[PDB]
Order: structure tokens, then C-alpha cells, then sequence
């Protein structure tokens, strides 16, 4: 409620309660992470149908 | 002509850099209008694939053979938007006719 | 058949009214119970965005086709929205009324609602809100509804700033599919044949389900808010709950509103008959405007006073107006003034029905509310049947009821609700 | 304990507004930045009302009605 | 049952003349209400710069008491019968009109005759209304469109009695007296220059009997053979700029000399104005509007709004466009407006001409929907044309207009013509007058 650590100054600086003693937020559900970039194994999903597309009529 | 179209698809060379046909078609005004009509995820995927294409062509390299896009899984994402924009342009043209 | 108004109800719930007056211009209006009343907190501004989305691409005609065809015919397409309901009105020549009805039903029944179209349209939504809020009575009435009701009438008629940039085409589709149903629609037409109206009704409007969503009953809360924005004048509306549409109490409230002064009848007049104006002008020498604000709905009403005054004289203006209404509630009124108020109300109703816009709006509102047409002779008959004791009872109800105050301006001398 | 800083524990920096005329030797945390907030649209100025005759009729007396059109300007009726 | 038989089935007007020459016109409708008004052929064109605000003072003083109904008795009576009352005055006309019920016809005609004949002008009321008029002029100064239209009239008809505004100057408003107002009443409110117009649920026989009862004694004769006389006004190609950079938007009006009331080119010019069209920010049409000026305005996001006007007086007119925009688009909108004007002058198209004809048809019938606009049209038509032009005649003229005579009339009235320009606000980017002229002729035609 008084002090919270600072990344750049590397010192215990002043802060409010809401970021000192509850640095975790009040979000209901932990959302998923991002996609795995530069992955060795790739599994592409089939979108709709290839025979349904590619039609120039 | 499934095999012949696959052979021409491989010989074109844009599957080697991980593009798509709708990725690599040239941007006219209708094409830019349909790109503006593309949704967020498809637009981001398109721009990343183009950026990787620029990077590979700069390095004079291509993707690995397993990472090449295949003829069976080449989605045509920009095509319905392009047809709708073409339809709108033709309708404006015939109203200018009348 | 100009002798009478043809009226019928389809089995699905639709209402078809048609008058063949052989007018040079024919008008077609679809009245939908899909206003801002039928939104919860998750999709605010959806009715506003739909109202500006009434000229978009549809399944059957593009937006370009709709606007080019309407302006090539020369007729006009308009949307008139109140909190209870919207009205899509198209006006044109008798010859092109078939194409006009095709465009109208295509844009009101099967809209495509593309996301790029609404993404381009939200800027127009912001601009339209700013233009509507250019005058302060709009903001005062919006705030007054917001503090008078808890749900379904505290919903603003204009889109909130946070909801701008957030309304989606899926939300628009959900709103249209849930509230644009056949039991909530009424198709009226002036200068069109009943057979043609029934044919287009069974062609287009038969595919809708039923009653749709119910509503939220619009529970009253009362209270007050005061927005200080430093205008030259101070606006203050003090209202209380009143009767709903279709009551002798509501008729008495309208008679009381025209007794206290619903507006001026003379350009640059002094409002001699207006009791509120006379009472305020008795103790002032500054510009002002006091009137009686009346607003009835499906299940609730709001009757009160509206005062525009100076920053310094706001307290005495509001106190004089409230004391005048209190005197009316106590019974300081004569039968001659009640008769004059009844004459004012009858004349105002007749001048409303006088034009084609007002006649079409009146028959559409009657078709939605009552489900049957009510003649102006019967309306004037019940207005005459309003008694002065009912006026006293309505004024007593306003005085004793809980109050809703919406104020704006320079609010240093404007009294609060407990100070009144 | 005759001060709001010692009276309200977590609500002291909410009840107290602090701004420095000159920068301190020690940087603070949570510096904050305005993320380029948008501008309201420019509009034509509306006439004021300097007399009772011009102010007459401006008081609302009916439910608020919005009206838009394809080629008709929007109207707000009180 | 189509448009032609509908327009023929619109009921005709009925015009009668009293013994003193006062015109009495009426149109009977099926409504239970009526609009009864008195139109006087008077205004700033008739005012001679000494009494430049006399008509404005008289329409302020008309409802503040008479000889038979002093003070607020007239207002009390008209509000007791519930009739709405209104008055206005343009540079050629003065209208006192009342919306009432059909059953109150003798009361409304007695009130109208007492207003236009036996008005009492007490000095205290004159001073109070002088202060009122000064404050209302300050309010109109705060309004911006009216300033630009007054500037356009002044710079277009400078040196003539049509340049002066309806309200007149502040010094004249302060210095007018009761004697000048009575002289204006006894000079301009003559019997044969007034039309008593009734519209709606009115019987013409009853209206004529009531006019014979009340408006019989008007005393049309002049006091010392002081007969006034209309003179033509000289249109001057000119420009006026009122630079005040603190204003948020800029209003610019560009006009040329019009044909006048009696000229038959008014229909063609109104059709051309329908081709040009109008636009506001609240328009739902967007880019795909039929008007190309509106379409390019939405596409390039130039203007806030624009409208086209055709104001007509006796053999005189101002015909052009008024647009309000920001300071960075005045040059663009002047260029586009002049391009559209000369596109109409050079290359008309049958399809757009038909679109504009349909627009003007619908505008005319939709405006004449309503007893109060019917009465307004009756009074204005009997004052200007001397007769009420029927909707069938208007439709016949519309059908007569096609693309060739549209091109001819546009080239006659727009092409190579000196305009009147009135700018107000941040008008630094407003082009020079030589540039406006150079845009008002093409080098490819």
C-alpha cells in the first residue's frame, strides 16, 4: 500500500494499494497465451472445402 | 488436370515462399477495396505472409518443402469479397450507362 | 375509398391500414416496436445505429441501388424514432410506389448488415449525436429519462460514447431478428390500395415469428442530476410519474399540460392564457421560458415543468412555477380556463392530423398501441369528456409524487429537490 | 492523525492531487501518458436567446423524437 | 388514378374582388381546420431608408393591442379559441396568418381585419418593442447564415432599396417614431395590395361575406396623391468578405442574377437547382448520393453542408449556392460547385434532367401538402403572378422542360456572368474574385 518494486530503478518505490498488494488483477478468467511462433511441428486446419471454393462462374 | 494444375502451381513459385494465390494477385483499386473489407485475422495473416515473402526474396531463399503451402489447402479468402466489389463496380458502371 | 379508413389485421399479428384519398403523393409507413426501449445494458445504441443503418446493403438491393433508385424516383425515405417505436416512411408518386415499397421492405426486413458498412457508419453515428446535442433540450430530456427510470426508458435515444466503436453487425442482426417481428409491425399507407398493401405484406412480412421479446416494465426511480456546463441560460426539468397511453388520467394530464402551457400560440407573444408563464412573469424582468412537459408511453408517463431561465433567477423561476402547479393542485382554477385548455388540445390534435406526415404518424401509432383506428371525432369527444376534477387529481398526483430533476447550466442558484 | 493521508489508507492518493512545479531528483512510478484522445467534431454555433420572445417556445413539452432521412437533414422534435 | 388525374382532382382555388379592390382567395379542403391569412405587398424594397424598419416594427406591434381590443385582449381571445397565430415579412411581402378551426371563421376574420386595419401603437409598447428588436438583431448577428444572406443581398443590390435588410439598421430602429409607423400603415397597407387567403375547411361564400362585412372599409386612396412606384433594382457583380478567424466554420454564398417571379425560366432553373442538390452532415446517402456535388463532398470530406437557393422578386433574383465548410475546403468547394454549374451549362443529360424533374415534382406536391403552405402559396401567388398557378400547369411546365432548354437557360444565366459573393468567417482560403470569374467560364467550351 506504501511500497512496490520498480524494474528500472531497482529500488522499492512508492505506489498505491491496488498495484502493491494486488499486482494480480481482478480479471475473472485467465485468458490463453499467443500462438507458438517458429514451431517445428505445424498442424494446419482445413477451412470449408477446396471443391466448394475455386469457382469462377 | 488436378495433377497438371498441381504441377503448374509448383512451377509458378509463389507456393515456395509460402504465399497464396489471393495473397499474390496484384492490387488494383477493387483489390485494395476488398482487402479493406477483409476481417482482422485474415488481414494480419495476409500481411505476415507478404512480409515473410519480402524477407525470403531479400535473402534469396525459400521455405522448406514441408513448410511450402499445398494445392489442397490453399484457401481462397479474398475471392468472395473481390467478386462482391466487382459486382458493385459493374452496377455503378451500368447506372452510369443509364 | 376516401369515405373511410380501411383497417384489418393479418393472422400473424400484422396490422394493415390504408386510405385511398387519391392524393398526388402516396406514402408507405412501417411502424416497428423496436425503439430504444427494448435494449438492455449490453447493446446500447443499437437502435440508433440501426436508424442510421436504414440505407445499407440488403439481401435483394445494394445500398447504392437503394439510394440511387429512391433519388431517381424523387421520393424520400425517412426514419422517425421515439423511445417506444421506429417508423420507416417512404413518400413518392403513385406510379413508383411499387418500387418504393420494394426498397422499403428490402431495407426493413432483410438487411445484410456488413461489418465494413457499420465500421464506416459509426463516425456518422458520432456526428449525428453531436448535431442532436447541439441544443440543450435534447440532453436535458435524455438525462431526465435516465434519472426517472431504472430500465427500458433510462436507455438513451442516442448512442453512448463508449458504445460508439463497439456495436457490431451481429448485435444489429440480433436486435432486428428479436424485435422486427410481425406482431410488433404495422404497415400503413396513404394513397395506396388495400389489395396492394396486403399483397406486399403477404409477400414480405409473413416470415416473422411472433411477439418477440417482452420488455422490462420501466420501473420508476426518481432522483436528480445537475450538469454544470456554463451556458448563458439554465435548463431545469422537474417531472413525476403519470398515466400511460390510453387512460382518462392521461387525457386529464394532457388537458392539464395545455392548461399550464404547452407552448406559444403567438409569435413574440406574452402567453396570457399560460398560467405558468403568467406566474413566472409576475415576479421577473428577465428572459425565460416555462412550459408543461408531458410524455406518455406504453406503461408509464412523465408529467412536469420545464424552465429555461437565467443563472441568478433560476431559483425564483422554478419556485414560482412549482407554486403555480401547487395552486392548480389545491384547486385555484376556473371552468373557463379548463374549456380554453380543452380547445387548445383539440386544435393541436386537429392540426397534427391536418398534414399527411402527422396523419400517417397518428394512424401508425394507433395501429401499434390500440390495434384499431380511433376517429378524430371520438378523440375530441373524450377530450371534451375530460373533467376539471380529473385535472385537479392529476395535478395532485404530480405534486405528491416522487420527483425527477434534470438540470444543466450554471447551477449556483438552482434549487435542489429537497429544497423545493 | 489529523490529516487525510493518515486518515484514509489506500484512498490518500485518490483524495489528494499531487503535481510538481519542477522535476524531482527521483523519478516516480506510473508516469502515465495521454494516448492521443480524439477531438469532438466542429459544428456551426447556435444562436443564443437575449429576449423572452426569442426564448419562448424553446421549452420542451413533448417526448423527444429523432428523425433521419436519406436526403433530409436530421431533426429533433421536443 | 395516376399523377395527372390526381393533380386534376386537386380542388381549384376561388378568387373574388371586393369593392375596394382587396383580393379574397380561398381553397376548400376536407380538413376540419383552416389557415386564414392576410398578405400585404410591402417590404424593404418599398421602404426608402428613412423607415427601413417600419414593417418589422409593425409586425412586432400588430399583436400588442388594437383600438377595439387593447393590450392583451386580442392575444387572450385567440388563445381562448385556441388558434395559432404567426407573422413574417420578406423583402417583398408581409404575412399575418392564423391557423384555426373551421367553426371559428368569423372570429378569425374579425381578428385579422382588426390587426391589419385598426392597429393601435402606444408609445410605451413602441419603446419596449424597440428594445426587443435591438436584442433580436443582436441574436440574428450571432446567427451566421442570416448574416451571409444579408451580405449577399447588400453586395448584389447595392445602391437600390433591395439591399437593405428586413430589420434595417440599428440607428434607424432606435430613431423611428409612431408617426413613421402610421405613415407606413397609411401608405403601404392599401386595399388592392392585400390578399385575404383562406385554405382548408372554408366556404368561399362565407369568406366573401365575412370580407364584405369587415374588410370593406380600407380606404385605398392616398392622402395627397402620394402613389408609390416600383422600380427595377440593378444587380451588381461584387464580393464582400467578413473575415473573423475566431469563428469555427466559414459560410460562403455565391449567386447570380435571377429571372424574377413572372419569368417562365424559373421552372427550368429550379430543375437545375434540383440537379445540383443539397447536402448536410446528417444525410444518410453518403458517397452514393445522386448529386455529384454531394458525392464528391462526402468522398473528399470537404464541406459541412451546402444548399442551392433561387430567391425571386419582381423582375429580380438571386440564384446560387450557400455552403458552410471549414477553412481548408473553401477553394475545393468553389471549384467543384463552379464545375457542376458549367457541367449543367455545357453537357446536360436526359437521365439526370428526368431525375431533377421528378425531384421538383415531389418537392412541389410535398410542400403543397398542408393547409398552411397552401394558404402561403395562394397569398404569394396572388401577390406575385396575379393568379394561382395550378398544379396541373406546374406539371405541364415540368413536362415542357427537357435537357436542351435546360442547357440553354443555364448557359444564359450562369455562363460568363459576374456573381455576387458573400463570405463570413475564416475565408482566407476563399478564392479571389478573378479566380471565381475564371471558374465561371470554361476554356474548353
Amino acid at each position: 500500500m506504501y511500497y512496490k518494486f520498480s524494474s528500472f530503478t531497482q529500488k522499492l518505490a512508492g505506489a498505491w494499494a491496488s498495484e502493491a498488494y494486488t499486482p494480480q488483477g481482478l480479471k475473472p478468467v485467465s485468458x490463453x497465451x499467443x500462438x507458438x511462433x517458429x514451431x517445428x511441428x505445424x498442424x494446419x486446419x482445413x477451412x470449408x472445402x477446396x471443391x466448394x471454393x475455386s469457382g469462377k462462374n | 488436370l488436378d495433377g497438371f494444375r498441381k504441377w503448374y502451381y509448383n512451377a509458378a513459385g509463389f507456393n515456395k515462399l509460402g504465399l497464396m494465390r489471393d495473397d499474390t494477385l496484384h492490387e488494383t483499386e477493387d483489390v485494395k477495396e476488398a482487402i479493406r473489407r477483409l476481417p482482422e485475422d485474415l488481414y494480419n495473416d495476409r500481411m505476415f505472409r507478404i512480409k515473410r515473402a519480402l524477407d525470403l526474396t531479400m535473402r534469396h531463399q525459400i521455405l522448406p518443402k514441408d513448410q511450402w503451402t499445398k494445392y489442397e489447402e490453399d484457401k481462397f479468402y479474398l475471392e468472395p469479397y473481390l467478386k462482391e466489389v466487382i459486382r458493385e463496380r459493374k452496377e455503378r458502371e451500368e447506372w452510369a450507362k443509364k | 375509398q376516401p369515405q373511410d379508413l380501411e383497417f384489418t389485421k393479418l393472422p400473424n399479428g400484422l396490422v394493415i391500414a390504408s386510405l385511398e384519398n387519391y392524393a398526388p403523393l402516396s406514402r408507405i409507413g412501417l411502424f416497428v416496436k423496436a425503439g430504444s426501449r427494448y435494449e438492455d445494458s449490453n447493446n446500447l445504441g443499437t437502435s440508433h445505429l440501426l436508424r442510421l443503418a436504414s440505407s445499407l446493403t440488403t439481401k435483394g438491393a445494394s445500398s447504392f441501388k437503394i439510394t440511387r433508385g429512391i433519388e431517381a424516383v424523387g421520393g424520400k425515405l425517412s426514419v422517425t424514432a421515439t423511445r417506444e417505436n421506429m417508423a420507416y416512411t417512404v413518400e413518392g408518386i403513385r406510379s413508383d410506389i411499387e418500387i418504393l415499397m420494394e426498397f422499403l421492405l428490402n431495407v426493413t426486413t432483410a438487411p445484410e448488415f456488413r461489418r465494413w458498412e457499420v465500421a464506416a457508419l459509426r463516425s456518422q453515428l458520432k456526428i449525428d449525436k453531436a448535431v442532436a446535442f447541439q441544443n440543450s433540450q435534447t440532453r436535458i430530456i435524455e438525462n431526465l429519462h435516465d434519472v426517472a427510470y431504472k430500465n427500458a426508458l433510462a436507455n438513451p435515444l442516442y448512442c453512448p460514447d463508449y458504445r460508439m466503436g463497439k456495436i457490431t453487425s451481429e448485435e444489429l442482426h440480433y436486435f432486428v431478428q428479436n424485435h422486427f417481428t410481425s406482431a410488433r409491425m404495422a404497415l400503413v399507407g396513404l394513397g395506396v390500395s388495400h389489395s396492394v398493401l396486403k399483397q406486399v405484406a403477404e409477400q414480405f412480412l409473413n416470415m416473422r415469428g411472433g411477439l418477440g421479446l417482452a420488455g422490462a416494465k420501466a420501473k420508476y426511480r426518481g432522483g436528480e442530476i445537475r450538469e454544470q456546463n456554463g451556458d448563458n441560460l439554465v435548463h431545469a426539468a422537474i417531472v413525476a410519474e403519470s398515466a400511460a397511453i390510453g387512460n382518462a388520467e392521461a387525457n386529464a394530464f394532457s388537458v392539464l399540460q395545455h392548461l399550464l402551457g404547452a407552448g406559444p400560440h403567438i409569435k413574440r407573444g406574452n402567453n396570457t392564457t399560460s398560467l405558468l408563464s403568467q406566474s413566472v412573469a409576475k415576479g421577473s424582468h428577465q428572459p425565460f421560458d416555462v412550459s408543461a412537459f408531458n410524455a406518455s408511453y406504453s406503461d408509464s408517463g412523465l408529467f412536469g415543468i420545464y424552465t429555461i431561465s437565467q443563472a441568478a433567477a433560476a431559483g425564483e423561476v422554478i419556485n414560482a412555477a412549482y407554486n403555480q402547479v401547487k395552486a392548480v393542485a389545491q384547486g385555484n382554477l376556473s371552468s373557463a380556463d379548463v374549456q380554453a385548455a380543452k380547445n387548445k388540445l383539440k386544435a393541436g390534435y386537429l392540426m397534427s392530423v391536418e398534414t399527411s406526415e402527422g396523419f400517417l404518424s397518428e394512424i401508425g401509432s394507433q395501429a401499434l398501441a390500440a390495434g384499431s383506428y380511433m376517429p378524430p371525432s371520438t378523440v375530441l369527444q373524450q377530450i371534451d369528456s375530460v373533467a376539471d376534477a380529473d385535472v385537479v387529481k392529476a395535478a395532485k398526483k404530480f405534486v405528491s409524487g416522487k420527483k425527477s430533476m434534470a438540470a444543466s447550466g450554471n447551477l449556483g442558484h438552482t434549487p435542489f429537490l429537497d429544497e423545493l | 492523525m489529523l490529516s487525510v493521508a493518515a486518515r484514509s489508507g489506500p484512498f490518500a492518493p485518490v483524495l489528494s492531487a499531487t503535481s510538481r512545479g519542477v522535476a524531482g531528483a527521483l523519478r516516480p512510478l506510473l508516469q502515465g501518458a495521454v494516448p492521443a484522445a480524439s477531438e469532438p467534431p466542429v459544428l456551426d454555433v447556435k444562436r443564443p436567446f437575449l429576449c423572452r420572445e426569442s426564448l419562448s417556445g424553446q421549452a420542451a413539452a413533448r417526448p423527444l423524437v429523432a428523425t433521419v432521412g436519406l436526403n433530409v437533414p436530421a431533426s429533433v422534435r421536443f | 388514378a395516376t399523377f395527372a388525374q390526381a393533380l386534376q382532382s386537386v380542388p381549384e382555388t376561388q378568387v373574388s374582388i371586393l369593392d375596394n379592390g382587396l383580393r379574397v382567395a380561398s381553397e376548400q379542403s376536407s380538413h376540419a381546420t383552416c389557415t386564414v391569412g392576410v398578405w400585404i405587398d410591402a417590404g424593404s424594397r418599398y421602404e426608402t431608408e428613412k423607415n427601413n424598419g417600419a414593417g418589422y416594427f409593425l409586425e412586432h406591434l400588430a399583436f400588442k393591442g388594437t383600438k377595439n381590443r387593447p393590450g392583451n385582449a386580442l392575444e387572450k381571445e385567440v388563445e381562448s379559441i385556441g388558434a395559432h397565430l404567426n407573422a413574417y415579412s420578406t423583402r417583398e411581402h408581409t404575412a399575418y396568418l392564423i391557423k384555426a378551426l373551421s367553426k371559428d371563421l368569423p372570429k378569425v376574420v374579425e381578428l385579422l381585419a382588426d390587426i391589419v386595419q385598426n392597429s393601435s401603437l402606444e408609445d410605451s409598447q413602441i419603446e419596449k418593442e424597440r428594445d426587443v428588436i435591438l436584442r433580436e438583431m443582436q441574436e440574428n448577428d450571432a446567427s451566421m447564415q442570416n448574416v451571409v444572406f444579408d451580405y449577399l443581398h447588400a453586395t448584389a443590390f447595392q445602391g437600390t432599396p433591395l439591399a437593405q435588410a428586413v430589420e434595417g439598421p440599428s440607428e434607424n430602429v432606435r430613431r423611428l417614431s409612431r408617426t413613421d409607423l402610421t405613415d407606413y400603415l397609411n401608405r403601404h397597407y392599401k386595399a388592392p395590395r392585400m390578399v385575404l387567403a383562406a385554405a382548408g375547411g372554408v366556404e368561399h361564400q362565407q369568406l366573401l361575406d365575412l370580407a364584405q362585412k369587415h374588410l370593406s372599409s380600407v380606404s385605398r386612396v392616398y392622402e395627397e396623391d402620394a402613389v408609390p412606384g416600383l422600380t427595377p433594382c440593378r444587380f451588381t457583380g461584387s464580393e464582400i468578405r467578413h473575415r473573423d478567424d475566431a469563428l469555427p466554420l466559414a459560410h460562403v454564398a455565391i449567386a447570380v442574377e435571377g429571372p424574377g417571379w413572372a419569368n417562365p425560366d424559373n421552372v427550368t432553373l429550379q430543375v437545375a437547382n434540383a440537379i445540383i442538390g443539397h447536402y448536410d452532415c446528417t444525410y444518410g446517402g453518403g458517397v452514393h448520393l445522386s448529386s455529384p456535388l454531394a458525392s464528391v463532398a462526402v468522398a473528399n470530406k470537404l464541406c459541412q453542408s451546402f444548399q442551392t437557393f433561387n430567391i425571386s422578386y419582381s423582375d429580380t433574383g438571386l440564384l446560387g449556392a450557400h455552403f458552410v465548410c471549414d477553412a481548408m475546403s473553401i477553394d475545393d468547394m468553389v471549384f467543384f460547385l463552379q464545375g457542376q454549374w458549367m457541367r449543367l451549362c455545357t453537357s446536360a443529360t436526359e437521365s439526370e434532367v428526368t431525375r431533377g424533374k421528378n425531384i421538383l415534382r415531389n418537392a412541389l406536391v410535398s410542400h403543397l401538402d398542408g393547409t398552411t403552405p397552401v394558404c402561403e402559396d395562394i397569398g404569394r401567388s396572388l401577390l406575385t403572378y396575379g393568379r394561382r398557378i395550378p398544379l396541373a400547369e406546374w406539371e405541364s411546365r415540368i413536362q415542357e422542360v427537357d435537357a436542351q432548354m435546360l442547357r440553354d437557360i443555364c448557359s444564359k444565366y450562369f455562363y460568363d456572368q459576374c456573381p455576387a459573393v458573400a463570405g463570413y468567417g475564416p475565408i482566407e482560403q476563399l478564392p479571389d474574385y478573378n479566380r471565381i470569374r475564371s471558374g465561371m467560364f470554361w476554356l474548353r467550351f
